[PDB]
DNA sequence: TTAAGTGGAGCTGGATGCTCTGT
DNA sequence: TCCAGCTCCACTTAA
RNA sequence: ACAGAG
């Protein structure tokens, strides 16, 4: 089991959305379905939106030990 | 007046601006109206990649005085900056790169 | 003559490469920096054999790449010390038997080490042999490259690293002997 | 520089750090305090410090 | 140009003859006036010196002297039992010494 | 301290090795250590440690006290691995005294650390079969006869030995059992009826178990305290005023401990009597002798007493308070001119002094004796006090008053010697490493005349030594060992300078 | 980087020479980039070792040759330094053995020695 | 802490600098080997006694 | 009688908001 | 212009 | 170093 929140915090949807923009505006594939959109961090959105970022986020509790959660399973929010 | 309160915990930073306010409600809550002569001189690069390459070439074209424009260029790993002033621009749009 | 040899790496894939599986993309990356040169305590390295343990793939803050830390075995030219191998001529000095060995160039047969009829040439680079019966005094190691056999008694490092502020040395000798019975060029044996 | 005679520019103060860090921005503290103003490298020996 | 101390408070009240400035470097060995003595001869003084090369020669060669443990050796061969450098091996006197330290 | 423990550093280095001076110099710099946190404060493996240690527990340089909850702490000495340097030393004062057979046994006890008195006996049985020949074999009776004269005179002492288990403390065992001296024994000997023939080297049930023999390294001291003052006394009037400072200090041996300021005092009847017969000297001359010693402000020796017709002391710590002096004074000749040691002369005697009175007791003008007093403030030879006139301290309105301290130039002077010894050691290890290519090559072609040396020996390996190139290579390599000759013997010299220097620091140091 | 063992195993050349012709059984569906010297190291370095190899007697063997040549190897009492060298130089004489082995006539009888010509010839 | 951080230009460990993102890449780790054919155990038993 | 541990008094060293806009 | 540490000196207890 | 401005 994993112990921490299963809510996805500012925090995380700030750094996630930021690393997938940097890695939107280097020529990297975009996992949706653009539609003209040129602003990478618009694209990070649709793919935040669409649950398609390839990034697991590593929580560290400071014992020392992780858990490894991915961006897909959760529960984003405004 | 030190290192430590004058160079290290705060310093004088670039891509500023400073000008007098004035209120305007027909913006939202979210917005701020940046001048014409501000917004030709603070700039962001922005990376070229598959999505903004027909965006970036007008945006070349247009040139470092019309209002949606480029003040510089850059190569890909390349560290100097070319003044996109002199020169044809029409040729620097049609060579541009992935990167 | 090949041995392998066990190192440790943090490799930086760009993000130009994710649409290509991971596997697919460390093993070229590490190929680009260590093929056809020589890691300073192990030898020669030819290419990576493969990957043992790859570990998670980080993405740094200021960086869109992945890096990955890579454990990896190299095949790495290295021969023990007194081991027979064949080898080609392709050329001769004063200063000794210059044998390639294939994607290799620089062994060592000296005249300290060479066989003991004839030790000192007729100011003719290349060297000689002396038999009283037949062939006296004109033999000679051809400049065509036939195929000869020696014995690697000798193996010497050396750091080839700057010295002074930045802004060809072999770091990799070789040192043989052919005075051996057997050691030498096919067509005697 | 200092001033606008000079083509100054403007300064992060001691109180706008403080600010930046209630919000948790830690990448943006960065941009702000060292890549917009004085990036730059260094020759560090690991051996002897 | 005057300086922010006084110089009439370090001295120099004529107000000539400061000291020179150099330009070159001294050198990093100055010559002295001076050698030293000569070194005490005698057949009695001669035996000590003799006796003490004597000891290096002696002490490298006694089973105190722990050579350093050899490793990352190539491989195995058959030339390995005549280059084998043996050496007898001594025991203390464990009754003198702890019980922690047994090999 | 920094001397001594780079000088212990080079002196387990050639005498014990690399892996082994790092726990024995990890001690002098650290302090008491157990055995676990030595590896880790290290980082050598456990094994390592256990070779290391029982290496340095053999030759008495670490000791040990039981502590808190058994464990074992070690502690090295500091002062007992710098006599490593006076080993030649050691072994050359006993070939006076005493023979070739005792020039052996001690050399045995020094190389070793510890050894039984059944071992001892047998390798210099073994050692002399050697400096022998024809027939004639060093027997086991008296080399014991020779080694139970050297207990007599105080050269070899038994260990602090271990007790015994079944009287004290039976059960469990303790790690460190707690090891002790005893007075009466540590000069009786066990009694040996065994006797026997040493081996020639052909290449072809314990009496004394538990009692071990360790060398005396304080009685060579007290040994060599005595030639430094008979010399000191020679020097000044006479052989003839010599051998009477040599006959109280013989009589004085046994009777007085390592650190007195004065011994039992000597009555004159009795020194007439110890005194040599071959000199031609009466009673009433030799109680001339002694009034007149004792006029001499050196003050070496004292009356201090009346009974018993002439009852007369020696000094000891005032001599060794005037041998200080000549020490200090005889490194200021040889460095700064002989000028120069006029002055420090100077305020030795006149103990507070200005700069006024110096250019007039000395008669050395101005800008010449300012010279030399400054350049010896500058390396600690002379103090100031600085008197003041008021609490402001101005320098211009105080009094520079220049003062020797001898004692605090007595550590100084003896401090620049532990350097110099390491620096000549350095030197020798310089000139040795760099040029081993050409002592292998004078190795190797002696080699042929080793290996092979009798048997098949033929002619026909003697004129192809010289013919490698080594022969015009020969210039260096006498040019290396003259240099060994002057840096190892002068290694030795220093030594000279350490231990009047030292003699004087250990007089004065209570240790209260 | 960093390097955790200069000697890790001793691999005969013909693990090699399936292991480069598998290399160039992927290769050439790319060309060079010109970006660097990232794909010219590494050719030239394929291809002269494969060639070398090629001339070798290593060549025409399989993995169930060298474990059955290793088989009848096993007793003949025989180091590692001598069972590598046997397998990829092709022992056909007598002048040989002597180099490849050590103390050949010393610990090895002539009749065992000719065996060895047998035994080599007869697997590869 | 914070205020060394930022004088050190590295990143600060509070708000998005507590916690690491991985990247979610197709790979096998601990993949098939190659298998070692003259090298093993069962072929090697050693000389010496 | 005095050794010593702890009170009270004077001396000492540190600090005192953020920026632009000009002479 | 206001405020904690550092050092000197009488003031009892206890032997 | 002084004056301003918020």
């Amino acid at each position: 089991k994993r112990i921490t929140t299963p809510y996805m915090t500012k925090y995380e949807r700030a750094r996630v959305l930021g690393t997938r923009a940097l890695q939107i505006a280097m020529c990297a594939p975009v996992m949706v379905e653009l539609e003209g959109e040129t602003d990478p961090l618009l694209i990070a959105m649709k793919e935040l939106k669409a649950r398609k970022i390839p990034i697991i986020i590593r929580r560290y509790l400071p014992d020392g030990s992780y858990e490894d959660w991915g961006v897909d399973e959760l529960i984003i929010t405004d | 007046q030190g290192r430590f309160r004058g160079n290290l915990s705060g310093k004088r930073v670039d891509f500023s601006g400073r000008t007098v306010i004035s209120p305007d409600p027909n913006l939202r809550i979210d917005e701020v109206a940046v001048p014409v002569h501000v917004a030709k001189i603070l700039t962001f690069p922005e990376k070229v990649n598959k999505a903004n390459i027909n965006f970036l070439r007008k945006l070349v074209q247009n040139g470092p005085e019309v209002h949606p424009g480029a003040n510089f260029i850059q190569q890909r790993h390349t560290q100097m900056k070319r003044f996109l002033k002199y020169g044809n621009r029409e040729k620097m749009a049609q060579e541009l790169k992935y990167g | 003559m090949f041995v392998l040899v066990e190192m440790v790496d943090t490799v930086r894939i760009p993000p130009w490469q994710f649409e290509r599986k991971l596997n697919d993309s460390i093993a070229e990356e590490l190929n680009k920096k260590l093929a056809n040169k020589v890691v300073y305590n192990v030898g020669l390295c030819i290419c990576l054999f493969d990957i043992t343990k790859l570990e998670d793939a980080y993405v740094f803050p200021g960086d869109g790449a992945s890096h990955t830390k890579v454990h990896f075995r190299c095949v790495v030219f290295h021969p023990f010390l007194d081991e027979i191998l064949i080898g080609k001529i392709k050329g001769c000095s004063p200063e000794g038997v210059h044998v390639s060995l294939g994607f290799f160039d620089d062994i060592l047969i000296p005249p300290e080490s060479l066989q003991q009829p004839a030790k000192f040439d007729e100011a003719e680079q290349v060297w000689v042999w002396e038999y009283e019966t037949e062939e006296g005094a004109h033999d000679l190691y051809m400049d065509t490259g036939e195929e000869i056999r020696f014995r690697v008694v000798d193996e010497s490092f050396v750091d080839t690293s700057p010295t002074g502020p930045s802004s060809k040395e072999a770091p990799y000798t070789l040192v043989g002997s052919i005075s051996e019975p057997g050691l030498g060029l096919l067509s005697w044996w | 520089t200092e001033g606008r005679s000079r083509d100054g520019g403007l300064r992060l103060g001691e109180m706008e750090r403080d600010c930046l860090i209630g919000y948790g921005a830690s990448m943006l503290l960065l941009e702000r305090l060292m890549i917009s103003s004085d990036a730059f490298e260094v020759d560090v020996c690991g051996q002897c410090g | 140009a005057a300086y922010t101390f006084n110089i009439e408070a370090v001295g120099f009240s004529k107000g000539e003859k400061l000291p020179d400035v150099v330009l070159k470097p001294p050198p990093l060995f100055p010559d002295t006036d001076y050698k030293p003595v000569p070194l005490k001869t005698g057949e009695g003084e001669e035996y000590m010196l003799a006796l003490k090369q004597e000891l290096r020669e002696t002490m490298k060669r006694m089973p105190y002297f722990i050579e350093t443990p050899e490793e990352r050796q190539d491989i195995e061969r058959y030339s390995k039992r005549y280059m084998k450098v043996y050496k007898e091996e001594w025991i203390p006197d464990w009754r003198r010494l702890p019980r922690e330290m047994m090999p | 301290t920094q001397a001594e423990i780079k000088l212990c550093s080079l002196l387990l280095q050639e005498h014990f090795g690399e892996i082994v001076e790092k726990i024995g110099v990890h001690l002098i710099r650290t302090g008491s250590q157990p055995l676990r946190v030595i590896a880790h404060d290290t980082g050598t493996s456990l094994d390592q440690v256990k070779k290391a240690l029982c290496v340095l527990v053999q030759h008495n340089l670490v000791s040990y006290q039981v502590h808190k909850r058994g464990v074992v702490e070690y502690e090295a000495q500091c002062s007992r691995v710098l006599r490593m340097l006076r080993y030649p030393r050691y072994i050359y004062t006993t070939k006076t005294l005493y023979s070739d057979t005792g020039e052996l046994i001690v050399e045995e006890l020094l190389l070793n650390g510890k050894l039984t008195m059944s071992a001892v006996v047998k390798k210099v049985a073994d050692r002399l079969t050697e400096t022998m020949e024809d027939g004639k074999t060093m027997d086991y009776a008296e080399v014991s006869n020779t080694f139970v004269r050297l207990a007599d005179t105080h050269f070899v002492q038994r260990c602090p030995s271990v007790p015994t288990t079944e009287n004290s403390d039976p059960g469990p065992p303790p790690p460190a059992p707690t090891l002790v001296i005893n007075e009466k024994d540590m000069y009786l000997v066990p009694k040996l009826s065994l006797i026997g023939k040493g081996k020639r080297r052909r290449s072809s049930p314990i009496p004394d178990d538990g009692i071990y023999w360790q060398a005396n390294l304080d009685r060579f001291h007290q040994h060599f305290r005595d030639q430094a003052i008979v010399s000191a006394v020679a020097n000044r009037m006479d052989q003839t005023s010599s051998e009477i400072v040599r006959t109280m200090l013989r009589m004085s041996e046994i009777t007085t401990s390592s650190s007195a300021p004065f011994t039992q005092p000597l009555s004159s009847n009795e020194i007439f009597r110890s005194l040599p017969v071959g000199y031609n000297i009466s009673k009433q001359v030799l109680d001339q002798y002694l009034t007149l010693l004792a006029d001499d402000p050196l003050e070496f020796v004292g009356k201090s007493g009346d009974s018993g017709g002439g009852m007369y002391v020696i000094n000891l710590h005032k001599a060794l308070a005037s041998l200080a002096t000549a020490t200090l004074e005889s490194v200021v000749q040889e460095r700064f001119g002989s000028r120069c040691a006029r002055i420090f002369r100077l305020v030795l005697q006149k103990k507070h002094i200005e700069q006024k009175q110096v250019e007039d007791f000395a008669m050395i003008p101005a800008k010449e004796a300012k010279d030399m007093l400054y350049k010896m403030l500058s390396e600690n030879f002379m103090s100031l006090q600085e008197i003041p006139k008021t609490p402001d301290h101005a320098p211009s309105r105080t009094f520079y008053l220049y003062t020797v301290n001898i004692l605090s130039a007595a550590r100084m002077l003896l401090h620049r010697c532990y350097k110099s010894i390491a620096n000549l050691i350095e030197r020798r290890q310089f000139e040795t490493k760099e040029n081993k290519r050409l002592l292998e090559k004078s190795q190797r072609v002696e080699a042929i005349i080793a290996s092979m040396q009798a048997t098949g020996a033929e002619e026909a390996q003697l004129q192809e030594i010289e013919e490698m190139i080594t022969a015009p290579e020969r210039q260096q390599l006498e040019t290396l060992k003259r240099n060994v000759n002057k840096l190892d013997a002068s290694e030795i010299q220093v030594d000279e300078t350490i231990f009047l220097l030292e003699s004087y620091i250990e007089c004065t140091m209570k240790r209260q | 980087m960093e390097v955790k063992d200069a000697n890790s195993a001793l691999l005969s050349n013909y693990e090699v020479f399936q292991l480069l012709t598998d290399l160039k059984e992927q290769r050439k569906e790319s060309g060079k980039n010109k970006h660097s010297s990232g794909q010219q190291n590494l050719n030239t370095i394929t291809y002269e070792t494969l060639k070398y190899i090629s001339k070798t007697p290593c060549r025409h063997q399989s993995p169930e040759i060298v474990r059955e040549f290793l088989t009848a190897l096993k007793s003949h009492k025989l180091t590692k330094a001598e069972k590598l060298q046997l397998l990829n130089h092709r022992p056909v004489t007598a002048v040989e053995i002597q180099l490849m082995v050590e103390e050949s006539e010393e610990r090895l009888t002539e009749e065992q020695i000719e065996a060895l010509l047998h035994t080599v010839t007869s697997i590869l | 802490g914070v205020s060394e951080c930022i004088i050190m230009g590295i990143p600060m460990n509070i708000g998005t600098g507590l916690f690491k993102l991985l990247h979610k890449a197709d790979r096998d780790p601990n993949p098939p080997k190659r298998p070692l054919i003259f090298d093993t155990n069962e072929f090697h038993i050693p000389l010496v006694t």
